[PDB]
């Protein structure tokens, strides 16, 4: 078989099929893959899948940690359910609709019972394909909700039970982004059934997955079923309108019969709806087209490929990858700080890239060229005394470990991180002098190796060393009184080391050092000179850089066009040059002896000899390093996992060298406690890093070409499988990521602590501590966890920002000049969905704490006893007071308790000073019940239970936990308060125990009944109906159908988008269904002739 | 309907045209399994750096070393490393032993916590040891 | 502070064994005041924000603070001989660059 879309040959029709789906031909089957590139010289397919597939065969990996963004839901939008709370069974008038002989079943959209009441369970009726595995999953009232407001910082509580009143504020924001994180998903679109029940005539009704659909219709759709009895179920159905139900809106475009996309009126909640919403506007803003991976692959494979996608048009076609340059940039920052000064991080990165270099470039290392060049053997000499001979030594060609030279080239791509020096072994030992030969080759050596290093010293300790060596035959003025010319070359390794004779050289006298002054004025002269480079695709994938123009690379050499044929000895190169001009200088140096005592023969003639050798020598490594190796680091640098990054370099300059480079998280108009990173503590700009000199020596003159090297189709061979398995779009992926989640983790922790950050603050009624660093760190723990888990990552993601004072404003990078000069980048931060999500949560908490389990205001314990069946948390007015009502007594952290004796009355310090007996209506704050709760608790319980003692707890928020009991019998609520108050602790407070009154649908008599805690304003939003089944509610608490929750249905007029957010939540509105394709990357690389 | 596991734990007529047929005869230069085993090294991303961040139960990560001392163990350890990926007796780049005095250098680790104190105590050790010197029980 | 007691300060910890006992000593200020005892009394009309740390110099981020000022149990007449004690050393301190 055969594709003719990509040239790929397959086996099977079905197959075929298969791979036509990637070329967006649908079936007219392996998912796994993630990308199929195919050659056009060559029968070689490469295909990548993710790296935990359990089969390997014949295909590539992608180690990238790459994030799930693209996720479907068959189920309901919803994250509210109604759950009956006491069962009731009434007779019936209607019992089941009849056909000609069949009959059917009356099912209820909603539950029949005496109560009912709504509660958070997150994707409670989801169909999904992955799992988030971040639920939020509530309890019934009636049962005990305590544990999800302790799963924070509670560690060393003192009762298992119970929460602590300082942390609900850190234990509900980390619950509304569970919230939040649970629900990104996208709609999937599903099958419909068109429907004939005489009251839903002709409706598209939606049929979720899976066996018996209809059992879900009742749930979805309240109209379809009738009016058939009197109730409050059936009254509300007589309330709605017919039409609005099922499918209401259709796309144009369809693929078979299926249609593109849908909307469905159906049940579930806005706050999902609206959430899901803005994920699908930023998965859309990220969308891609195959002709600008066309365009991105062939600019960043600089000219040598060419790179052709061929699809079919469409427009659901998803391939989310566009991100903008902030991003990066953030993500860049927060690699770098994952650094730490720790060698271990960063030594695998230099390694692997220095040999994939190694393997890539067609340059071969071979000594025999120095070995044949020098052609001397000399055996049977036991004292050589030979400078050919002792070259040899020094240089041991024969050996071939080059890692220095490809580390060397490698290390240019992270100037910033990482520092590469000679390693202090290669200077001469002690000094050394220039009386000795052996003295000499090592001082060769080493400036000749000198300038590939990225330090920015370097010139000076190649002049130093020389000047070393010159001790006592050739003196130079020394600026200091303290360092002398003697003083260690290899020290000067910071800029405020160099020495003013040599920034002057008119300092040096041509008379009292002669070699000195020609030694300067060749490093001033003929140092290579920097230069630049272009590379990547900015327009498509956007850059990492930060202290560079986005699209261009530093190089601390020029580079020319390639071209095979240059002349070996073309002096024009500059590494050449700076060859021929050492050789020089110490040929100069040598020939008059004037520097050489001791030594019985004249050496002049071998020493001149060896020197023109070498300088002739006919290597290729310059040619190489000048034309080739910058396209190499080009075409490399963009597909790195850590993206380059540079700091400038400057050949001489002196006040313009960069010493330091740090890290910043406060904002740039705040006066904080100064906290530089770890980075500003190396004594180099980056980590140091030695190399060896003979190594790169060696490579410089012993570098060859291949006899017939082709450089089109060498280039083509080395980038097709390089690029088959690139990893790019999974890095930009994680990058988005991880910008969103430091936006997440800002806005969240802001609102726990005084940060001067600017952000909208809706939880500040809900109580809470002053978080120190610690308490932060944990929480900022808590929050990444969470979100690594969400989006299933298992590597590096915010651990950098929680090493200290998490408590952070904005990300910064900057480094500094010699000269004091520093260079700020503050990347342009943009907006963040997650974090918006999260405020519009907080935005309906505001008003909905009550489907979420707690409770606002304060609690009155008090006796009460009485035969009215007014609910708790619903009390009349006439039984609460406030601060502001005669004859109350306020309370502060001064509380002292005298006993009263010979009979008088014990009494209490009021506020104010005044002493008062026990008795009357008095307001505490809870933290002072908390500081002596025995004490307290001991004093107060028999005039509390007996006298007339009423006490106001001022709490804030709290939860709330019901006790149902039937009206009918006595009743005494005083267990369980006396509990209540026996449990409260230093560290933790159980839920506060209400009773409420069973509502009945029938005269029923009363009893007597004792409370002891009334809520102090209403709390009863999360109740939805009481005797559902019923006409009418005869005694006890009432509440029919809450009308406005469905708006779309109940008011005529409403547009059918309408939404009342954020104070209702409506659970019946439109909802909007896709069914996208997601294809691989699919590529076919084309040579250049 | 289809469903992906997770990689992580969570909270829980004739057809053969004329074209087809194969001539292998060209061998790739330089060869594809080649570059392949050089590029399957630098996909890999870089070492997660826990060390010295606080945990689940708010007590920080690491070992108790001097924060000096930590640089320079990572430092012998990434030499040690490099030396045994080149197939050598001794690693002919090396991070430790340069020239540079490089003695100002810091590491992160485990010995202090975010406040500046002192890891010698764990920090869920010391809120407990604060909080129950203060805890009272029932009268006699 | 877990506890409302203080207003979240930052409270010292002692090395040792049976270190807890440490807490109520170090802070008067801390305990609760239930009763018109005299101790309780005095702790009543005594300043509430002065315990527990009172100021740092945290200058590199990751690293112990460079020292510490609080509030906490101690007498003037050892705190002033362990003052010019410290200042003694202090003008006798030099560093890397002079040496």
């Amino acid at each position: 078989y055969q594709c003719h879309v990509c040239s790929a040959v397959l086996f099977s029709p079905l197959d075929l099929d298969a791979h036509v789906a990637s070329h967006g031909l649908h079936g007219n089957d392996i998912q796994r893959h993630i990308t199929e590139f195919i050659s056009s010289w060559q029968n070689h397919p490469i295909v990548q899948v993710s790296a935990d597939v359990e089969n390997k065969k014949t295909a590539q990996l992608l180690h990238a940690d790459t994030p799930r963004l693209v996720t479907w839901d068959a189920g309901l939008c919803t994250s509210f359910k109604i759950v009956p709370i006491v069962p009731a069974q009434v007779p019936q008038d209607v019992l089941a609709y009849t056909f000609f002989t069949s009959s059917y079943a009356i099912q209820s959209p909603f539950p029949e019972a005496a109560v009912s009441r709504i509660v958070v369970h997150t994707r409670w009726a989801s169909n999904v394909d992955f799992d988030r595995d971040s639920s939020v999953i509530m309890a019934p009232p009636t049962e005990n909700n305590i544990h999800l407001f302790k799963q924070l910082l509670n560690t060393e509580t003192l009762s298992v039970r119970g929460a602590n009143p300082l942390m609900f504020r850190a234990n509900v924001l980390h619950m509304l982004l569970e919230f939040v994180l649970d629900n990104l998903y996208l709609n999937r679109h599903t099958g419909f059934s068109q429907d004939h029940t005489p009251f839903t005539e002709g409706a598209n009704l939606r049929s979720l997955p899976g066996p018996d659909a209809e059992k879900w219709y009742s749930i979805m759709y309240p109209t379809r079923m009738g009016t058939p009895n009197v109730s409050k179920i059936c009254n509300f159905v007589a309330s709605c309108v017919r039409n609005r139900v099922g499918r209401f809106d259709r796309a144009q475009m369809m693929n078979g019969a299926m249609s593109e996309w849908v909307d469905v009126f159906e049940t579930s909640d806005a706050l999902t709806v609206s959430i899901r919403g803005r994920w699908m506007a930023r998965l859309a803003r990220m969308n891609i087209n195959p002709t600008e991976i066309e365009w991105a692959l062939t600019e960043c494979a600089q000219g040598y490929v060419t790179v052709t996608s061929p699809y079919a048009p469409s427009v659901n076609r998803l391939m989310p990858y566009r991100i903008s340059n902030a991003e990066r940039q953030i993500s860049q920052i927060i690699r770098i700080m994952n650094i730490g000064n720790n060698a271990t991080v960063i030594q695998p990165v230099l390694q692997d890239i220095s040999v994939l270099l190694q393997r890539i470039s067609p340059l071969q290392i071979d000594p025999t060229i120095i070995s044949n060049t020098m052609s001397t053997v000399s055996e049977s000499t036991t004292q050589t005394l030979s400078p050919a001979s002792s070259i040899l030594g020094k240089l041991r060609p024969s050996n071939s470990d080059f890692s220095s030279f490809r580390v060397a080239l490698a290390g240019w791509l992270y100037n910033g991180v990482v520092t590469t020096v000679i390693d202090d072994s290669s200077y001469p030992k002690d000094g050394g002098s220039v009386t000795s030969l052996e003295n000499l080759w090592d001082f060769f050596i080493l400036a000749l190796a000198l300038p590939l290093t990225t330090d920015p010293c370097a010139p000076v300790k190649a002049f130093m060393t020389l000047a070393n060596m010159m001790v006592g035959f050739e003196t130079i003025p020394m600026d200091n009184q303290i360092y002398t010319q003697s003083r260690r070359a290899s020290a000067f390794s910071t800029p405020h080391t160099w020495p003013r004779c040599f920034m002057n050289i008119q300092l040096i006298s041509p008379i009292d050092a002669p070699i000195l002054r020609q030694w300067a004025e060749i490093i001033h002269r003929y140092w290579p000179n920097p230069s630049q480079i272009r590379y990547g695709a900015p327009n498509v994938f956007g850059s990492a850089n930060l202290f560079t123009p986005p699209e261009v690379l530093l190089l601390p050499i020029d580079h020319q066009p390639a071209n095979v044929t240059t002349p070996t000895l073309d002096f024009t190169n500059e590494l050449t040059n700076w060859r021929a001009r050492v050789c020089e200088l110490m040929k100069n140096l040598v020939d008059n002896q004037r520097y050489q005592p001791g030594w019985t023969q004249s050496l002049v003639s071998s020493m001149r000899g060896t020197l023109d050798k070498l300088k002739l020598i006919k290597s290729m490594t310059p040619m190489y390093l000048q034309q080739l190796a910058p396209v190499e680091l080009a075409v490399i640098a963009p597909m790195l996992p850590f993206p380059p990054f540079q700091v400038p370099y400057v050949r001489l300059d002196r006040d313009r060298v960069p010493t330091m480079v740090g890290v910043t998280r406060q904002s740039r108009d705040t006066i904080t406690q100064p906290a530089l990173s770890l980075s500003t503590t190396n004594t180099t700009v980056g980590v140091p890093l030695a190399l060896d000199a003979r190594a790169i020596t060696v490579a410089l003159l012993s570098g060859k070409y291949p006899p017939d090297l082709v450089t089109n189709v060498w280039y083509a061979d080395a980038i097709y499988p390089m690029y088959a398995d690139t990893e790019v779009f999974s890095n930009l992926q994680r990058d988005m990521i991880t910008c969103e989640a430091v936006q997440t983790l800002v806005t969240l922790v802001a609102q726990i602590s005084e940060t001067q950050y600017p952000v909208d603050r809706y939880l500040d009624w809900i109580p809470s501590l002053r978080a120190s660093a610690a308490t932060a760190a944990t929480f900022a723990e808590w929050v990444n966890t969470s979100m690594k888990t969400a989006f299933d990552l298992s590597d590096m993601l915010l651990e950098p920002l929680l090493s200290g004072d998490p408590r952070m404003t904005q990300l910064a990078i900057q480094y500094q000049q010699y000269n004091g000069r520093t260079f700020n980048i503050i990347p342009e931060m943009p907006g963040s969905v997650i974090a918006d999500c999260v405020q519009l949560t907080a935005e309906v908490f505001n008003h909905e704490y009550n489907l979420f389990g707690i409770a606002r205001g304060d609690i009155i314990i008090g006796r009460v006893q009485s035969t009215h069946l007014w609910s708790p948390l619903a009390p009349p007015p006439d039984l609460v007071f406030d601060r502001d009502t005669p004859g109350v007594h306020i309370f502060g952290r001064d509380c002292r308790i005298s006993f009263g004796m010979n009979g008088a009355a014990p009494m209490i310090r009021d506020e104010t000073g005044l002493m008062v007996p026990f008795e009357g209506n008095w307001i505490f704050p809870l933290a002072l019940w908390q500081m002596n709760t025995r004490y307290f608790n001991q004093q107060f319980d028999a005039w509390i239970k007996t006298g007339e003692l009423r006490i106001r707890i001022e709490m804030g928020a709290y939860p709330y936990m019901l006790h149902y009991y039937d009206p009918r019998q006595y009743a005494n609520a005083w267990n369980l308060t006396s509990a209540w108050l026996e449990e409260i602790t230093p560290t933790s407070i159980p839920s506060v125990p209400f009773m409420v009154p069973i509502s009945s649908d029938h005269d029923i008599s009363s009893a007597p009944a004792v409370q002891y805690i009334i809520s102090t304003e209403y709390n009863d939003r999360s109740l939805f109906c009481t005797n559902s089944s019923s006409p009418q509610t005869i005694a006890g608490p009432d509440k029919h159908i809450p009308v406005e929750r469905y708006n779309i249905l109940t008011n005529p007029d409403a547009p059918p988008t309408q939404i009342q957010l954020p104070e209702v939540v409506d659970l019946y509105n439109v909802v909007t269904r896709y069914a996208y394709e997601t294809p691989p990357i699919t590529a076919v690389v084309m040579g250049v002739p | 309907m289809k469903r992906i596991p997770r990689k992580t734990k969570g909270k829980s007529p004739a057809t053969t045209e004329p074209g087809t047929s194969n001539r292998e005869q060209y061998k790739a230069r330089p060869g594809i399994a080649s570059v392949q085993r050089a590029t399957e090294s630098a996909e890999m991303p870089m070492k997660n750096n826990d060390e010295g961040t606080p945990d689940k139960k708010g007590n920080t990560k690491g070992d108790l070393v001097n924060e000096h001392s930590e640089a320079k163990d990572e430092a012998d350890e990434a030499t040690k490393k490099q030396a045994k990926d080149t197939d050598k007796s001794k690693a002919q780049v090396t991070y430790s032993d340069t020239g540079i005095n490089n003695a100002n250098e810091l590491s992160r680790s485990g010995n202090v916590d975010n406040e500046g104190g002192s890891n010698q105590k764990p920090m869920s050790t010391r809120i407990a040891e604060a909080t129950s010197a203060i805890v009272s029980k029932h009268p006699a």
